[PDB]
């Protein structure tokens, strides 16, 4: 069990009930209950593994270890979830999000500033109209940027070259 | 006289392998003229190959520091890129090759060997350094080419090198540009490496009749839509990378006029500085040129399609 | 003969995992420190190790890149 | 007359660069090697599918002149097919060709050799001394006909075609841009605009010839060509094309683009320029 | 398979006429596929029609060779009733119209020119002219745009061969001055290498000179 | 106003709804303005120069 | 465009229901019929609108914008999504690819028309020919 | 086991025969070659166990 959390907790992206745990250590029934965490771990099912924390507490938090941890596994797959949902549809009314993790607008903003200041999200956020504007970075630009760089440079290399030789 | 490096000399030729000039300076070789027909039957030979490396030998002659290639043709050969002078296996048919090619009037003989590096850029690895340290021992007079099919066709510019190695315990002088290639993580580390350890033939060739039916045949119908864009140069890959080492060598310039005005009377330093401003103006220049004239076809063709009437 | 198998595949382990990234081996360079490497194992087999780096065909099907020495290798 | 008359092609022909390339080639070496411009002989490999004829190479042949009549040495012919078996075996032998005009009484003489040897090759010829703007490269068939009440052979000119590879196109497309550039700098932007002269020629010919056959309708021909004319009006109403705002934006911003490009290579000139005249004058009146 | 369908009612034209013409066109207006209508109106039995009786039917014909939807709206009085293969085979005519003009048609001309309240139906029509090879280009609804990038043509009642004509010679005219533009640069290039040269050749012989002095 | 003002914040204020907006400037005009200047500088100093080298070649200077 | 008439055809040569042991997700046919017509909208529509789109799919709006996020997630569709708007921009080829194509197109119709009025035509060819020679 | 990794997805598009085969631990755990590849340059313990994870087989 403690294993299994600690599997979660480094953002693995590998089963570890595959083989070794096979299905004596994969089907027992406190660690069967385990497994389906660590399945809705790899489907990223916000809204079913907080149903089986709520309704197996008994077992899922029971650890003052794993009470511990619980917080931070709730922030690391609200973050999995944010993160692989908000691929498409730039500039999303932060509401949408809310209902979507079944969390408080609030717990959203926070999580969302964490994944920006993270530089995982590539965009910022718009407090007054309650919307999350990300950089689409369609421009396709960086190089003017360069160009520009080395002119100026070797502008004013040639300039101070001419000054010094006269 | 365009047709003149045609004209094959024999006894020229041999007086020139009894004189040996390549013994009294290891950079005595600067130069490597290809003709058409030698680059084309290379590079169509490497992208029929695709993603595995493919060698043969090059026929041609010398003249002062230039090295000539007049044709090519390949070898069948297994271990191009892992076997030291893979080259070895096909001598019995470099042999009847040669004798045939001599029977029906190729005078030239052997000046080098050529292999490619597909999508991984053109460099000496430690195998071909040693295949070419080997040629260079037994055929001083020998010249290593590689090119890369891949690249050639996603930068819409040839991508060859001709390279040189240098006698072992030899070091190189303080010049060595070594334009940047992206070579891949590991394969970019040997890269630095052997641009280090050998040195390139600066790209000459030269137009000919070989060339002006190639390039009169192709544009009149692969380019019937002379459009292709107008812009295969829009790739920030090429012309971003000669600024970047136009910027690289005018702030070396810089670096070395800055500390040359504390020594009063270094006349060398003075020299070098001027030449090497003038070879990066130059370079500048020709990039100029070249996207001048890419504005200038876009311009008339499509002010000519868009609005005619 | 089994033994002597596992040090011939033990030093091809090796060479292909150290002269990955490490300095340089133009011809016989960097082989001296594998040898080093396994002073305390076994004898250095020069012949063996110098026939066993180029020979490193043991993929048949390969028709893809070939074994560049330890590049192709990881 | 060694010419067919009303004889259409049977078969599909397709040439490669490299064919031309080994071609012109061999004639300039013949032509260095002894003056005149000897007529050169060689073979063509390449693969046929059924009525469709690739040919992709192209190498050359031994021939002796005895007795006033080209005699081709096909033991080294035959020596030379097994040795392009080491190397291809795909590419099978399809013909043989020669440089020249029009066809004379000795390629009849080549080409019965070379009928004796294959069940049916292909004869090219390449003029390289011509003057018009269109390809110098015809290729011919062996055709039987009844003249005279004796079967003479004939050639009937075939409607080849010139298929390459993504590989071959960008290689000769660099090529012509090598070519743009050489040691004996004569004009770069002078080639240019005469390659884009070239293709606006054959554009406007090709306009030539639709208007020709638009007024000939007009007066007779036929009255309607369905499809042809309809076509070719609907085109000539796509030629305003109409740009958007878009479109132009984007024209004046690669335009503005590349013009600063421009003027930063003429500041470097200038300022190389600058440089030289400080140089110079810090010798001429200056000193340390 | 519509224009073998039409050569085979051309070659009937030639023959059987009539009320059973009038109906094969009908028919023909009605049968998904032909796209061009050219072709029959030249035959000699549609001119027969001209000088017959029957006229509904011709000016019907008539109007889909030439005229668009707006036009039949304006005579529906003097045509015969069309049915709902007709009116989408003319819809799609007079699309292929506006197409051929404007790259770009904004979704407001559509609703206005092809009487389309519902913007449902709009691209229902739209999708169906361009899957059957109608014409080919994209629409853009944010901005409420149909961008056409291919379209089929139309056809001609020989009186629009003097604007072919005037188009072809205006193309002709402008690649002439084009070709005479290029020239213009081929001098000019050719005296600005020719006045370089003639430089040189002043610094040459200046050089020359004072090495002669000296 | 202070941050702005020394910098590394890149923004705008906004006074009228007190709202601050982050400045995002195009590349491509920043760089086109500093090259124009750039290009005005240099004929500037070109011409500083050429009249540098004719008081020099004539050789005028206060005695 | 596949519509809903098609369904039942297919639906029961799949298996007397739909190919496997059913479906019944939404019917393996309509996830395909709606990822087709996702294609299908991809080929032509530059940009779409959520309801204008459901419409076309015969779907809900919330369910067209769904489906077209996990295509543009999986790669199976090219585009972004605008939520205040409500529109999908599902492609646009800039300025200068569809430019180039147009003129491609335009080239390659010029030769099929030239090849038609040589072959359709050799009387055509010969006047040309003639007039060729003449000036 | 088979039918090949997420970083190859088809079988053609330059595959060569499918240059992808399962590779065998000496815990006697099975995955894909490049799988483990990926795994082994940033982890080397073999996630099922605490094994080093050897190799003592290519293919199935
Ligand atoms: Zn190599
Ligand atoms: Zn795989
Ligand atoms: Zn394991």
């Amino acid at each position: 069990k403690y294993l299994v959390l600690a599997n979660m907790l480094m953002k693995s992206g590998i089963n570890p009930f595959d083989s070794q745990e096979a299905k004596p250590y994969k089907n027992d029934p406190e660690i069967l209950a385990m497994t389906n965490l660590v399945s809705a771990y790899q489907n990223n099912d916000i809204t079913e593994f907080e149903k089986i924390l709520k309704t197996n507490h008994s077992n899922i938090m029971d650890d003052p270890f794993i009470r511990e941890h619980i917080e931070e596994l709730l922030r690391n797959i609200r973050t999995q979830v944010l993160i692989k949902l908000i691929k498409p549809y730039t500039r999303i009314h932060i509401p949408f999000i809310s209902k979507e993790l079944n969390i408080d607008v609030a717990d959203v903003e926070s999580l969302l500033v964490q994944c920006i200041l993270d530089n995982t999200i590539h965009g910022r956020i718009d407090q007054v109209n309650q919307l999350l504007e990300l950089d689409h970075q369609k421009r396709g630009g960086a190089r003017y940027t360069a160009l520009d760089k080395w002119t100026n440079q070797l502008n004013s290399l040639n300039q101070a070259v001419v000054s010094k030789l006269a | 006289s365009i047709d003149e490096i045609y004209k094959y000399d024999k006894k020229q030729q041999q007086e020139i392998l009894a004189a040996k000039p390549w013994t009294k300076d290891h950079h005595y070789f600067k130069y490597c003229k290809i003709s058409a027909l030698a680059l084309l039957k290379m590079v169509m030979h490497a992208r029929s190959g695709g993603n595995l490396e493919v060698m043969g030998l090059m026929l041609g002659k010398v003249d002062g520091e230039t090295m000539i290639i007049m044709d090519s043709f390949a070898l069948p050969v297994e271990g191009t890129e892992t076997r030291v002078n893979a080259q070895a296996a096909a001598y019995e048919y470099m042999a009847a090759y040669i004798e045939n090619a001599k029977q029906v009037g190729r005078l030239e003989n052997a000046i080098g060997w050529y292999h490619s590096h597909p999508g991984y850029g053109c460099w000496l690895s430690g195998i071909d350094v040693s295949t070419q340290m080997l040629n260079q021992q037994f055929q001083e007079p020998f010249v290593a080419v590689v090119i890369d099919p891949t690249r050639t066709i996603s930068a819409g510019k040839v991508n060859l090198g001709a390279f040189r190695t240098y006698p072992k315990g030899y070091k190189p002088p303080d010049e060595g540009p070594s334009e940047y290639q992206t070579i891949p993580l590991n394969k970019i580390e040997d890269f630095g490496v052997h641009c280090k350890q050998y040195y390139a033939l600066e790209v000459s060739y030269f137009k000919s009749s070989l060339d002006r039916k190639l390039l009169e045949l192709l544009w009149n119908k692969y380019w019937v839509n002379t459009l292709s864009s107008s812009s295969l140069l829009t790739n920030a890959d090429y012309t971003t990378g000669q600024v970047f080492d136009l910027s690289e060598k005018l702030e070396q310039s810089e670096a070395q006029l800055g500390r040359g005005s504390f020594m009063l009377g270094l006349e060398t330093h003075d020299r070098k500085s001027e030449d090497k401003l003038a070879k990066a103006t130059r370079d500048s220049c020709k990039t100029t040129i070249e996207a001048i004239h890419g504005l200038m076809s876009q311009v008339i063709k499509d002010k000519l399609f868009n609005q005619i009437n | 003969q089994k033994v002597d198998d596992d040090r011939k595949h033990e030093i091809e382990a090796a060479i292909v995992r150290i002269m990955k990234s490490r300095k340089k081996m133009q011809h016989n360079v960097l082989v001296a420190e594998v040898t080093q490497q396994l002073k305390a194992r076994f004898l250095p087999s020069p012949v063996v190790i110098k026939k066993r780096i180029e020979g490193l065909i043991e993929r048949e099907y390969l028709a893809r890149t070939p074994e560049d020495r330890k590049v192709y290798t990881y | 007359s060694v010419m067919a008359c009303g004889v259409t092609g049977s078969v599909s022909v397709a040439l490669h660069p490299l064919v031309i390339l080994n071609i012109s080639d061999h004639w300039i070496r013949m032509r260095s090697q002894e003056g005149r411009p000897v007529q050169v002989i060689g073979a063509l490999i390449g693969k046929q599918e059924g009525r469709n004829i690739e040919v992709m190479n192209s190498f050359e042949l031994l021939s002796h002149t005895v007795e006033e009549k080209i005699i081709i040495d096909k033991e080294y012919y035959y020596t030379k097919e097994e040795q392009f078996k080491q190397v291809f075996k795909e590419l099978e032998f399809l013909g043989w060709y020669t440089t020249g005009g029009p066809p004379d009484p000795s390629d009849i003489h080549v080409h019965k050799q070379v009928c004796e040897i294959i069940e049916s090759p292909l004869f090219l010829k390449l003029n390289p001394m011509t003057k018009h703007t269109d390809l110098p490269v015809s290729v011919f068939e062996s055709v039987i006909d009844i003249i005279n009440g004796e079967a003479t052979m004939l050639f009937a000119e075939l409607t080849y075609t010139l298929a390459t590879e993504e590989a071959e196109r960008i290689g000769v497309d660099h090529v012509a841009r090598m070519t743009a550039t050489g040691s004996g700098e004569n004009s770069t932007v002078a080639e240019h605009l005469i390659a884009q002269h070239s293709a606006i020629k054959m554009l406007h010919s090709r306009v030539k010839l639709i208007l020709e056959y638009v007024k000939a309708s007009e007066a007779g021909e036929v009255p309607f060509n369905h499809e042809i004319l309809r076509e070719a009006y609907a085109l000539c109403h796509c030629l305003p094309v109409l740009s958007t705002d878009k479109f132009k934006t984007d024209f004046y911003d690669q335009c503005n683009d590349v013009g600063l490009m421009a003027y930063l290579g003429t500041i470097t000139k200038t300022c190389n320029t600058m440089n030289q005249f400080v140089n110079k004058f810090n010798v001429l009146y200056d000193r340390q | 398979p519509s224009s073998n369908l039409l050569e085979q009612f051309i070659l009937l034209a030639k023959g059987t006429s009539g009320s059973a013409l009038t109906a094969l066109i009908s028919q023909v207006l009605e049968a998904p596929g032909v796209y061009v209508f050219g072709e029959l109106l030249e035959l000699a039995n549609v001119q027969e029609l001209a000088e017959g009786a029957n006229a509904a039917y011709l000016q019907l014909l008539n109007l889909f060779a030439y005229g668009t939807y707006p036009d039949y709206i304006a005579n529906k009085e003097s045509l015969p009733e069309l049915s709902t293969a007709q009116q989408n085979k003319l819809k799609h005519l007079t699309i292929v119209s506006l197409a051929s003009r404007m790259k770009c048609i904004p979704y407001s001309v559509l609703l206005k020119d092809l009487e389309m309240r519902n913007l449902r139906e709009l691209e229902d029509l739209i999708i169906e002219a361009v899957y059957t090879d109608i014409i080919q280009g994209k629409l853009d609804q944010r901005n409420q745009l149909l961008e056409v990038d291919f379209c089929i043509g139309r056809d001609i009642r020989k009186k629009d061969i003097n604007n072919i004509v005037k188009t072809l010679h205006e193309w002709c005219d402008g690649c002439e001055a084009v070709l005479l533009g290029i020239e213009q640069q081929v001098l000019r290039a050719n005296q600005y290498k020719e006045n370089h040269n003639r430089t040189q050749q002043q610094v040459e012989a200046e050089v020359t000179n004072i090495k002669k002095t000296l | 106003t202070q941050l702005i003002l020394e910098g590394l914040i890149s923004a705008r204020v906004d006074s009228h709804s007190k709202i601050l907006y982050a400045r995002d400037v195009d590349q491509r005009s920043t760089t086109f303005e500093k090259s124009l200047l750039m290009g005005k500088e240099f004929q500037r100093r070109a011409k500083a120069m050429m009249l540098r080298a004719a008081v020099l070649r004539n050789q005028i200077h206060v005695k | 465009i596949i519509r809903g008439n098609q369904l039942q055809e297919f639906a029961a040569m799949l298996m007397p229901h739909q190919k496997a042991t059913t479906a019944d997700g939404s019917s393996i046919l309509d996830r395909a019929v709606i990822e087709h017509n996702l294609l299908s909208a991809s080929k032509l529509y530059n940009n779409i609108t959520f309801e204008e789109l459901g419409a076309l799919l015969e779907i809900p709006a919330a369910k067209a914008e769904k489906i077209a996020s996990q295509m543009i997630t999986e790669g199976r569709m090219n585009g972004f999504i605008d939520q205040i708007d409500g529109i999908v921009h599902f492609e646009t080829r800039e300025a200068l690819p569809t430019w180039d194509k147009q003129i491609q197109s335009l080239c390659f119709q010029v030769n099929n028309l030239l090849e038609k009025i040589s072959q359709t035509a050799p009387e055509w060819t010969a006047q040309a020919m003639e007039a060729q020679m003449a000036q | 086991i088979m039918d090949l990794c997420i970083e190859c997805q088809a079988n053609q598009a330059s595959a060569t025969s499918e240059e992808c085969t399962v590779a065998w631990g000496v815990c006697n755990h099975a995955f894909h070659f490049h799988c483990i590849s990926r795994w082994l340059k940033t982890r080397q313990v073999c996630p099922l166990d605490n094994r080093e994870w050897e190799f003592q087989k290519y293919g199935h």
